[PDB]
């Protein structure tokens, strides 16, 4: 059966120099519990590592454990200044995955979304991200 | 939107 759970990850002094932020980050591991061993985090490309996403901020699930089989859907959306859910993307199924496998979106905010103030998603240069994932595995 | 992977198939 499913087990939906979800991480929030504040990303502190983000900037969009690769030479600074580095050309991935990644976030502290995650699960559903103190009891789930199997141990996830989240991947952000401050620049898309592509030229196809090169305007955009790109953002991954990564299974970081070994599994003793497992899928999962996942949803990424962008905290706002206000607390709020903006800019969600989620999956349309669940995908495989193994230990060091990600699924994602290359394209998930385009960079300059992020830089236009009005916005209010880059407070004081801290980007945070909330992930959701529903592992039927 | 359908996703991608920085890796080509599982694996
Ligand atoms: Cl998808
Ligand atoms: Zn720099
Ligand atoms: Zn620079
Ligand atoms: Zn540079
Ligand atoms: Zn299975
Ligand atoms: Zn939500």
């Amino acid at each position: 059966k499913v087990v939906k759970f979800s991480y929030m990850w504040t990303i502190n002094n983000f900037s969009f120099c690769r030479e600074e932020m580095g050309e991935v980050i990644k976030s502290s591991t995650f699960s559903s519990g103190a009891n789930d061993k199997l141990k996830w985090c989240l991947r952000v490309n401050p620049k898309g590592l592509d030229e196809e996403s090169k305007d955009y901020l790109s953002l991954y699930l990564l299974l970081v454990s070994c599994p003793k089989e497992v899928r999962a859907k996942f949803k990424f959306s962008i905290l706002n200044a206000k607390g709020e859910e903006t800019k969600a993307m989620e999956s349309q199924r669940a995908y495989r995955f193994v230990q060091g496998k990600d699924w994602g979106f290359k394209k998930f905010i385009r960079r300059d979304f992020l830089l236009d103030e009005a916005n209010g998603l880059l407070p004081d240069d801290k980007l945070t991200l909330f992930c959701e994932v529903s592992v039927v595995q | 939107a359908s996703a991608d992977s920085t890796t080509e198939g599982t694996p």
